[PDB]
């Protein structure tokens, strides 16, 4: 019934909804990935910093997809449950007829694609979500990250950032990661990882969560204990 | 008579020649000018547009 | 303290000294005066006497003659005779008719008017650049197309090529717009008028058009001059009914601020000035390169900028060493410079409430509180969509 | 022809906002308020009608608090014909898991499947948003006590205290103070009623504009008991914390 | 009408008076003070009470042409309503702005009577040294501070 | 709103004029059909840094003698690549044969066409769009190596050389010049360099430029970014003699 | 032929509540008074006839009518709304709790079988 | 015969059109060869864009 | 802090003490223009004043009755009769005339109609741009000067073919390639009178009002041989052929069909040429752009890329440069761009010579100015919108 047209071409070559996808994403929460040699990254900040209010329960930004692929989103977070949903459903779809696990490229094509999809039809408005896809590629080391866009484009990175004050942690990883030379071990990609969040967190531990996916299906989190450590390390050797 | 259509037709040029030619007394009126703004200045210009026009 | 009162009383013995001696030299020392100054007087007021009845030019001819209009009604053909030139004769001008025989006896009038009083301004800001310190680099293009030609002439002749024109003004709200044209107007000391945009659309139709062509002719006369078009954007949607707004005044608005700021007129120096808010509405005709040079550009300052804002802010407010100006800043993660003033003001009203006349760290810490409670309360996203 | 008609729920406006689902959560604030409490001993789930009248027979009605199965529990904040919709539909879908597993629903799940459905009608197909918030209060065996509330937009956050409805921002400031970690259920009780004691519009707290229920797990053989109070049980506990 | 009697003697009356206090301080001086509720309520008659012990002159103004009549319409006044209050100051212009004449004017444009408060808002906020003495009290009032155009 | 039914009384649907403006938008995309090799070579238009240069795919492969480049979004297009690599398989199976390249370019403008209101049952899947062109090239027995054209429009023309994207109008007007019927593969590789070097933002170099063929034995191949980097070396020596 | 209201016709008010609600009371305030007292052993429900002429007998139309033999109903707002809405309801307490479960419904059970399709009247375009 | 729908005053804007074409030149007799090529010069046309998919 | 407190309670007393006393001393001292000259004038202008020559209380007839019937400017009505030695030609109809203070008597007659004031404020004198100033050396340039130039300057050669000569043209196209930058040109070149007129000038509330205006602007030009009658902005009277039915369309319309009356004429236009510079031919009138009037109409074009490589020749030349900037180079490197935007690249370029602390504006301050006027000025799309068309 409802397949009233909603991409409306704009006169001067764009489309209306596609941009407003755009900035609801900016809006929304901001995430950062990194990827080292050995590693990937992936921290978000979290305004569920509120006095009375649980986080064991609470659904972090950072979603576990598959057994070694990770997503984290930003953007309108009733929505990031559908791409969750269907990217599930992917994964062991792909195991019951070719076997294997999912690349993770493929995976990244097949999230993009069902973003793409809603601005062929009419009766829906565009996902305004942009993800981080990270993961290694199955009975491999090989890091990879990639980001997808609410137009459906995608891209792998050496590191990137969506989200609010993205601009900020893009101009401050542009000096401070090398392109030829990677963060060497888990520890140092991980120390770069804080210090780019706490750029636009101001100070804190508690705000922000970093989970880490390396090889062979190790997807981890750092716990309150270790993110303060961290932030105290940074904190030494800054002021020094 | 009425004179009504596209523009080109030599509307307005025929009527002036052939008013002109016949001995017929011709006067010239633009209907923008029968419009005015002091109150009741219009009025006054019409019926003297033919109390003229009775003689 | 001292500085101060040595100049004041410097020219109050300068303004005393002056006026015994100019009020003497017109009432007893006459010499280069006396005669001359005695026969010229009484040959031009025995001449005309009095009363003289004033009129208004309608139009001259080279003759010696001029077609008169009383305000009254009568109207005259008088002769232009004698204690007159015709330099400053032309339309509009007031004239002085000898009340008897009406012959032009000369022309001093000009009289001023209530539409010529709103215009122009007699204001003279008591903040100077450098109350605006920070985004340092914006007023540093505003300076160099207002300011700048007109105190060195020899750099743009010795480039060549005709100077800039224009500016405007838009970008984030709390990003000091208006108080960044209220400085640009106090360094030059340049004519500055000033006329919102709102004003331009009025009750009345077509009203528009005669008061922006009076607005330019006022501009022309007291040449340089900076206008100020305050929140031009404003003429987007302020309408009394759909006719006395609408396409109808819109345009009117559109047609008259093309012709004054560029026309076949061949305008002398108008800088103009715009304040605005809304760049994806105005005419594709000004935002033409070439009227207005370079635009600029104006976003919510970082958090080091934003450090220099909130030192001008804090010197007025007493001072102590329990204050941590540092925290505020950091905390604020790109916020506008419109709150960092919403919140000291904010600190002075929960300090007089007590009746406690210090302002320490606790009343800043507070008054912070209240002002992300208003804008925030205002955020009915709740759980975020 | 037709498209001139069309509201667009759909569309995202020029914040990228939907200015749709604003207007929603709106038409919540108008509805009286609810107060969701979790203790360590149970959870108090507290709301005060918004209806009022003299003729409301209050021992017949419940109108804001509603089982789903016997472990969990949903207070209402909205318009109640939207709402009793979606309170049959979880109602269905808990019990369509108990087929399937012979073991309860857990919470979690429970609440991710009604948030999907609210999305849902603000994804695609015209449709108007429902009105409605709830709280979800339940138990199983992995988590222990959960709280959560999910909104018309279709997004859910856990929780250690909320209130939704009128005078939020109120209710929240209070709650701040006062929730100390360790609570009791019975001094979890006498916080739930100074907290709507303040914020009540009406004049006077009263047995007959409150409805009150509780989940404990002081049921003796490891076995959780709800129970809704008669509108004579709120009564006595009234004259205990002493608004009477 | 207690709280209420003193919250608006604070503001208005303190810093005309002892324009040191507020000076100390360092508060940069009111502007606008936003009187809003249900009609009925005495929004007017509350700054009528201020303007006789200060010694304003309460000048209601209202869109009413009836008294002007040396313009004719107030749609391009505010220099001369400031040169006569600035004459004669102390003063409170009692800017009512209605914004309840239905959805035709105050939904497609913000209303008629916003549209002078906004041109007196900015041009009084710095004209002459009044700026930190103005002596013409900027007091508005509406049927809700909501309902008022948002850049108010 | 516009309908996509309605006309402009020139005899225009709007939207048509608007999807020809997407095209020019996107980035560059020449190519030249030579007897003896199709050269097309896209400016990739990295936009950062940070961004990983070849994960970027705007060359793609549509069977092994049809390869082709995209210009426009590179979303639109992530369907119609999809249909095209379907239906000439299809007709692989269906007569043991290499698919005409001008019937493949039928079927791609067959599903431009479609956007329509999407009246009754019938199955028209966009309501909108295609904004995207096509450098479909190939090479088969019946014509030699060709080259065609696609439109969002439904419309499509042979080319001997054709440039898109945003440096068209420049590209256009050096390829009316230097365009020959006696172009070597060697000679033609070259020269699409030199055109792609006047409109690319950036310097030429092969971390924004990436170059491929069509070429009788091959097939589709598309180069390696060792060889795009000696090639543009040796341009830089034969300029510097002049 | 082709439905093109397949959009909802009802939506949230930029102020809060939906707009068509609202009025739909105000309908309902118009109509005919009519009463319900509650007592220990019984209720009685009641209502007046207006009609157009006294040609118009109105003894023919019901306003009070039986759902089933234990549960009636009365009414004020629009009269035709009322004539489908007791089929409606009718017919579908015997294709909810006739079938079943023998027995005609409990009387909290048949209100909210009612108030499903009022909800719905606002859900569907 | 090679004009259709011209009005009388494109028509007078076609006979003036040829005769500057014989100013330009310098002839001083205007020929049938310049009438047929002020056609071309005022038709209230110059075609709105060149064809893209007509 | 006391010590300075009794300090700035004068400094507020004293500035203003000494300010009354200094204004109204200093007053415009008895300063009324006449200066040396004036007293060899007071001579013959008093035996003059005196004379009855004036007044004469001007009138303005009503009627010719084959003796005169004036209408005073009062409204009280006087026959009158011939004066000392006027012709009885001099008596027109409508005509303005004085008459004698005293028994009213035609003196002497005088010039017609005192409407015309607020068009002879219209007229400019001599433009500055010169005709060179204009872009490239087109072929439309020379149009501009075959249909109003030429046949004025020599009209022996437009009298031999037998043509009417083309009298209208219109200017059209996108902004920025100067319509009214070659209408400026040709007022300096052709030194027939110009007469610049806004047509967003005429709209007032009073329905034609604008009617009396266009009457008297239009005679005013017929007297004056060779002129030039140059309406900028005619969107705002000169729209389309339209009838809403409920607005305000009616006052707007009336001083269109008066502008369409006089153009064609009872009395055809006598040695006048028209100017149109309008934004668009898309909205224009279909009375208005019906050829006749308009007779050859030539678009201003955006310049090709060899038309920027022309135009640059204008501003490189004019600013201090280094000998050897290829005015190919930055032509190829900029975008398809207006000449209105080709001129502020000198100007960028002028302001970073300044910048870069430089006497020379050189090769280097050019290539860095077009990075940033390029990208700058082409972001947002000023609306980014349009249309209102479907
Ligand atoms: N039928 C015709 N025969 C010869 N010449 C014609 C004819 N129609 C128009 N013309 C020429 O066109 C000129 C312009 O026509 P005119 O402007 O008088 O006509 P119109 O119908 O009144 O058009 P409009 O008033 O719309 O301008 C005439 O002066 C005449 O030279
Ligand atoms: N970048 C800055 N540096 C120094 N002071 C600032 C800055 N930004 C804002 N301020 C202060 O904030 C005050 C309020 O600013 P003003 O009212 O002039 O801002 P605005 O951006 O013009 O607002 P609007 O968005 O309503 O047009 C200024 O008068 C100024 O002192
Ligand atoms: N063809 C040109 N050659 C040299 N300079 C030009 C040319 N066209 C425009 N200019 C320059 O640009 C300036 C401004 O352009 P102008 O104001 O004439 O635009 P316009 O064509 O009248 O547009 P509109 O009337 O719609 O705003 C001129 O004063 C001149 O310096
Ligand atoms: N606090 C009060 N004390 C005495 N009278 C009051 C008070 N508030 C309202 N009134 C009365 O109610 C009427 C309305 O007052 P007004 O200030 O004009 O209303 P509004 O808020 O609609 O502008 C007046 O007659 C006034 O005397
Ligand atoms: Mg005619
Ligand atoms: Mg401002
Ligand atoms: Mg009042
Ligand atoms: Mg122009």
């Amino acid at each position: 019934g409802y397949d009233r047209a909603l991409s409306i071409f704009s006169p001067d070559g764009h489309i209306f909804q596609v941009e407003y996808a755009l900035e609801a994403v900016k809006r929304g929460t901001c995430a950062v990935g990194v990827k080292g040699k050995n590693c990937v990254v992936l921290g978000c900040e979290r305004r569920s910093t509120l006095k009375l209010q649980d986080t064991r329960i609470t659904p972090s930004k950072v979603s576990k997809i598959d057994s070694h692929v990770v997503l984290s989103f930003s953007g309108l977070n009733a929505d990031s449950r559908i791409l969750i949903e269907k990217a599930r459903v992917e994964a062991q779809s792909h195991r019951l007829t070719l076997e294997d696990p999912v690349t993770v490229e493929y995976l990244t094509r097949y999230v993009a694609g069902v973003q793409q999809r809603y601005t062929q039809s009419g009766g829906v408005r565009p996902f305004g979500v942009s993800t981080l896809i990270a993961g290694f590629d199955p009975r491999d080391d090989e890091p990879k990250l990639y980001q997808t866009e609410p137009s459906g484009i995608y891209s792998s990175w050496s590191a990137q950032t969506i989200g609010r004050n993205s601009k900020t942690v893009r101009e401050f990883l542009e000096k401070n990661y090398d392109r030829k030379e990677p963060p060497a071990t888990v520890e140092e990609c991980v120390k770069l990882t804080v210090r780019s969040l706490l750029e636009v967190v101001q100070t804190g531990a508690k705000n922000i969560e970093i989970t880490v996916v390396k090889p062979d299906s190790d997807i981890v989190a750092l716990s309150s204990e270790e993110i303060n450590q961290y932030v105290t390390q940074i904190e030494q050797e800054k002021q020094e | 008579a009425l004179m009504y259509g596209p523009p080109g037709t030599g509307k307005t040029l025929l009527a002036r020649a052939c008013a002109a030619q016949t001995n017929a007394t011709f006067l010239k009126l633009a209907a923008p000018q029968l419009v005015q703004m002091y109150i009741g200045e219009g009025a006054k210009l019409v019926r003297d547009a033919f109390a003229l026009a009775k003689e | 303290t001292r500085c101060k009162l040595k100049l004041l009383r410097m020219e109050r013995i300068k303004d005393h000294l002056l006026l015994e001696e100019e009020f003497v030299s017109n009432s007893e020392i006459l010499k280069p005066f006396e005669k001359k100054q005695e026969e010229e007087k009484k040959q031009l007021e025995e001449i005309r006497g009095n009363p003289l009845s004033i009129g208004t030019l309608e139009e001259i001819i080279d003759d010696d003659h001029a077609i008169v209009t009383s305000p009254t009604m009568p109207d005259y053909y008088v002769s232009i005779l004698s204690f007159v030139d015709k330099e400053l004769l032309e339309p509009g001008c007031s004239v002085l008719l000898h009340h008897k025989t009406m012959s032009i006896v000369g022309v001093l009038q000009d009289d001023a008017d209530p539409m010529v009083s709103v215009m122009k301004m007699d204001k003279s800001p008591t903040e100077s650049y450098s109350d605006i310190g920070g985004l340092e680099s914006q007023i540093q293009e505003i300076k160099e197309s207002v300011e700048l030609p007109l105190t060195h002439p020899e750099l743009y002749e010795e480039m060549g090529i005709k100077p800039p024109k224009g500016v405007i003004l838009y970008g984030a709200p709390g990003t000091g717009k208006t108080l960044l044209a209220k400085a640009v107007a106090n360094q030059t000391s340049a004519t500055f008028l000033r006329i919102v945009g709102s004003e331009l659309i009025q009750k009345y139709l077509g009203d528009g058009p005669r008061l922006c062509r009076q607005i330019f002719k006022v501009a022309g006369e007291n040449a340089p001059s900076i206008v100020f078009i305050d929140e031009i954007d404003a003429i987007g949607t302020k309408r009394y009914d759909s006719n006395s707004g609408g396409e109808r005044e819109i345009q009117r608005t559109m047609l008259e601020l093309l012709n004054q700021l560029d026309g076949f007129d061949d305008r002398g120096d108008v800088k103009v000035i715009m304040a605005t808010n809304k760049i994806e509405t105005l005419d594709p005709a000004l935002i033409r390169p070439g009227r207005i040079d370079r635009k600029i550009l104006f976003e919510n300052p970082d958090l080091s900028t934003k450090k220099k804002i909130l030192g001008i802010h804090t010197s007025k407010m007493n001072l102590s060493e329990d204050v941590n100006l540092e925290t505020l800043v950091t905390t604020k993660d790109d916020l506008s410079g419109a709150d960092i003033q919403a919140m000291c003001t904010e600190a002075g009203l929960l300090a007089l409430r007590e009746r406690r006349m210090q302002v320490t760290a606790e009343d800043f810490k507070q008054a912070k509180e209240r002002v992300m409670k208003n804008k925030v309360e205002e955020n009915l996203e709740g759980l975020y969509l | 022809g037709s498209r001139r008609y069309d509201s667009r729920t759909t569309i995202f406006s020029p914040e990228g906002r939907l200015y749709q689902v604003e207007y929603a959560l709106e038409s919540i604030s108008h509805a009286g308020t609810a107060i969701g409490i979790m203790a360590s001993d149970g959870i108090v789930l507290a709301a005060e009608r918004k209806v009022t009248s003299t003729l409301l027979e209050q021992d017949t009605s419940t109108e804001k608090l509603y089982k789903l199965n016997d472990k969990i529990a949903v207070a209402v904040a909205g318009l109640t014909a939207d709402a009793e919709i979606l309170i049959n539909t979880a109602r269905i879908h808990a019990q369509n898991y108990l087929k399937t597993y012979n073991e309860d629903i857990p919470v979690e799940i429970l609440v991710r499947r009604l948030s999907d459905i609210k999305q849902g009608y603000t994804q695609h197909g015209g449709l108007r948003p429902f009105g409605v918030s709830f709280i979800y209060a339940g138990y199983d065996d992995r988590y222990g006590y959960q709280l959560y509330t999910s909104n018309p937009s279709g997004n859910y956050t856990g929780w250690k205290a909320i209130s939704v409805g009128a005078n939020t921002s109120a209710a929240q400031t209070l709650l701040q103070m006062d929730y100390k970690d360790d609570m009791k259920v019975d001094d979890a009780i006498e916080l739930a009623l100074k907290t709507l004691s303040k914020t009540t519009d009406s004049s006077a707290l009263t047995y007959d504009r409150l409805e009150f229920a509780t989940i404990r797990k002081g049921a003796n053989d490891g076995e959780v008991y709800q129970k809704i109070f008669k509108p004579q049980e709120i009564k006595d506990i009234l004259v205990k914390t002493g608004i009477t | 009408l207690t709280k209420q009697i003193k919250e608006i003697k604070e503001v208005i009356e303190l810093p005309v008076k002892h324009p040191e206090l507020f000076e100390s301080l360092g508060i940069a001086q009111p502007k606008g003070v936003i009187l809003y509720g249900p009609p009925g309520t005495g929004k007017t008659l509350l700054a009528r009470a201020v303007a006789h012990h200060t010694d304003c002159k309460f000048i209601r103004v209202s869109g009413a042409e009836l008294v002007q009549k040396y313009i004719g319409e107030g749609s391009r006044m505010v220099r001369e309503l400031f040169v006569m209050a600035r004459e004669h100051a102390p003063s409170i212009i009692f800017m009512d702005e209605i914004d309840s004449i239905g959805s035709t004017r105050v939904e497609g444009s913000g209303g008629g009577d916003s549209e002078v408060q906004r041109t007196m808002l900015e041009l009084l906020n710095q004209l002459d040294g009044f700026e930190t003495s103005k002596n013409i009290k900027i007091i508005m009032a509406t049927n809700r501070l909501d309902i008022l155009d948002p850049a108010l | 709103d516009r309908g996509v039914s309605t006309f402009s009384p020139e005899g225009r649907l709007f939207q048509v004029e608007y999807s020809l403006e997407a095209i020019k938008l996107g980035s560059t995309a020449i190519g030249i059909a030579t007897k003896e090799g199709v050269v097309l070579g896209v400016e990739k238009r990295a936009t950062s840094p940070l961004l990983e240069s070849d994960s970027i795919e705007k060359i793609v492969e549509i069977d092994r003698h049809i390869g082709c480049a995209m210009s426009g979004l590179t979303a639109d297009a992530r369907s119609m690549i999809e249909h095209a690599r379907t239906a000439a398989v299809t007709h692989n199976l269906y007569y043991d044969e290499d698919i005409n390249v001008e019937s493949l370019t039928q079927s791609v403008c067959d599903l431009a066409l479609r956007f329509g209101e999407g009246a009754s049952g019938e199955e028209r899947l966009m309501s909108r769009p295609f904004g995207v062109a096509l450098l479909i090239a190939g090479h088969d027995a019946d014509d030699g190596y060709q080259l065609f054209h696609a439109e969002p429009s439904g419309t499509f023309y042979r080319y001997n050389a054709k440039a898109i994207g945003s440096g068209s109008e420049g590209a256009q007007a050096e390829l009316l010049n230097e365009w020959h019927s006696s172009l070597t593969l060697k000679e033609a590789e070259l020269l699409v360099l030199k055109i792609l070097k006047q409109v690319m933002e950036e310097k030429l170099d092969e971390n924004n430029a990436q170059l491929s063929c069509i070429t009788k034995q091959d097939g589709f191949k598309i180069y390696d970014n060792e060889k795009t980097a000696e090639l543009i070396k040796e341009l830089k020596e034969k300029e510097a003699a002049e | 032929m082709t439905d093109r209201y397949s959009f909802s016709l009802t939506t949230f008010s930029p102020s809060g509540k939906l707009g068509q609600i609202d009025y739909a009371l105000t309908a309902v305030k118009q109509g005919v008074t009519s009463l319900g007292i509650k007592a220990t052993n019984g209720v009685v429900i009641a209502t007046e006839k207006k009609s157009s002429s006294p040609l118009a007998m109105s003894e023919t139309l019901s306003k009070v009518s039986l759902l089933t033999p234990d549960i009636g109903a009365v009414y004020s707002g629009m009269g035709p709304d009322y004539r489908v809405l007791v089929d409606k309801s009718r017919k579908v307490a015997h294709t909810s709790y006739k079938r079943i479960y023998g027995e005609y419904p409990p009387t909290k059970l048949l209100v909210s079988e009612v108030a499903k399709i009022m909800q719905e009247a606002t859900q569907s375009g | 015969r090679s004009t259709d729908e011209f009005n009388g005053a494109q028509l007078k804007a076609v006979t003036v059109e040829a005769g500057m074409i014989a100013l330009r030149n310098g002839q001083s007799s205007v020929k049938h060869e310049d009438f047929v090529e002020g056609i071309s010069e005022v038709q209230a046309r110059k075609s709105k864009s060149v064809s893209f998919y007509a | 802090a006391a010590p300075y407190a009794a300090k700035l309670k004068q400094t507020e007393n004293d500035l203003k003490d000494i300010e009354a006393r200094i204004k109204e001393k200093a007053g415009v001292k008895e300063s009324d223009t006449g200066l040396a000259p004036s007293h060899l004038w007071d001579i013959m202008g008093d035996r003059q004043r005196l004379g009855e020559e004036h007044p004469l209380q001007v009138a303005r007839c009503t009627k010719i009755i084959k003796k005169y019937v004036i209408n005073l400017k009062q409204i009280a009505k006087f026959v009158v009769g011939l004066g000392e030695r006027v012709s009885p030609t001099d008596i027109e109809e409508g005509m303005r005339v004085g008459v004698d203070r005293s028994k009213y008597n035609i003196e002497l007659p005088l010039p017609p109609r005192i409407d015309p004031s607020v068009t002879m404020m219209t007229v400019e004198e001599k433009p500055d741009v010169t005709y060179s100033d204009v872009g490239g050396c087109k072929d439309q340039i020379e149009k501009l000067r075959e249909v109003v130039e030429l046949p004025l300057l020599s009209p022996e050669r437009f009298a031999t073919l037998g043509i009417d000569p083309p009298k209208g043209i219109l200017l059209y196209g996108p902004p920025g390639t100067g319509k009214t930058l070659c209408a400026r040109a040709v007022a300096n070149r052709t030194d027939a009178t110009f007469i610049r007129v806004i047509g967003s000038e005429l709209v007032q509330k009073y329905v034609g009002e604008g009617a009396r205006m266009v009457r008297e602007l239009f005679e005013m030009a017929r007297t004056k041989k060779a002129c030039i009658i140059f309406f900028d902005e005619i969107d705002a009277v000169g729209g389309a052929r339209f009838d809403d039915g409920a607005g305000g369309d009616n006052e707007v319309q009336r001083t269109m069909l008066e502008l369409i009356t006089q153009l064609d004429g009872f009395d055809p236009r006598g040695n006048i040429k028209v100017m149109f510079a309008t934004n668009r031919p898309n909205t224009l009138d279909p009375a208005l752009l019906r050829p006749g009037r308009i007779d050859r109409k030539v678009e201003f074009s955006l310049p090709d890329l060899e038309g920027r490589a022309n135009i640059f020749r204008i501003h490189s030349k004019s600013m201090s440069v280094e000998r050897g900037i290829r005015w190919e180079l930055i032509s190829r490197l900029c975008p398809n761009s207006t000449g209105a935007e080709l001129r502020s690249v000198c100007t960028e370029a002028g302001m970073f010579a300044i910048r870069a602390r430089r006497k020379v504006a050189t090769e280097k301050d050019f290539l860095k100015a077009v990075d940033k006027v390029i990208s700058g000025y082409k972001k947002f799309s000023s609306t980014s919108r349009y249309m209102q068309y479907n």
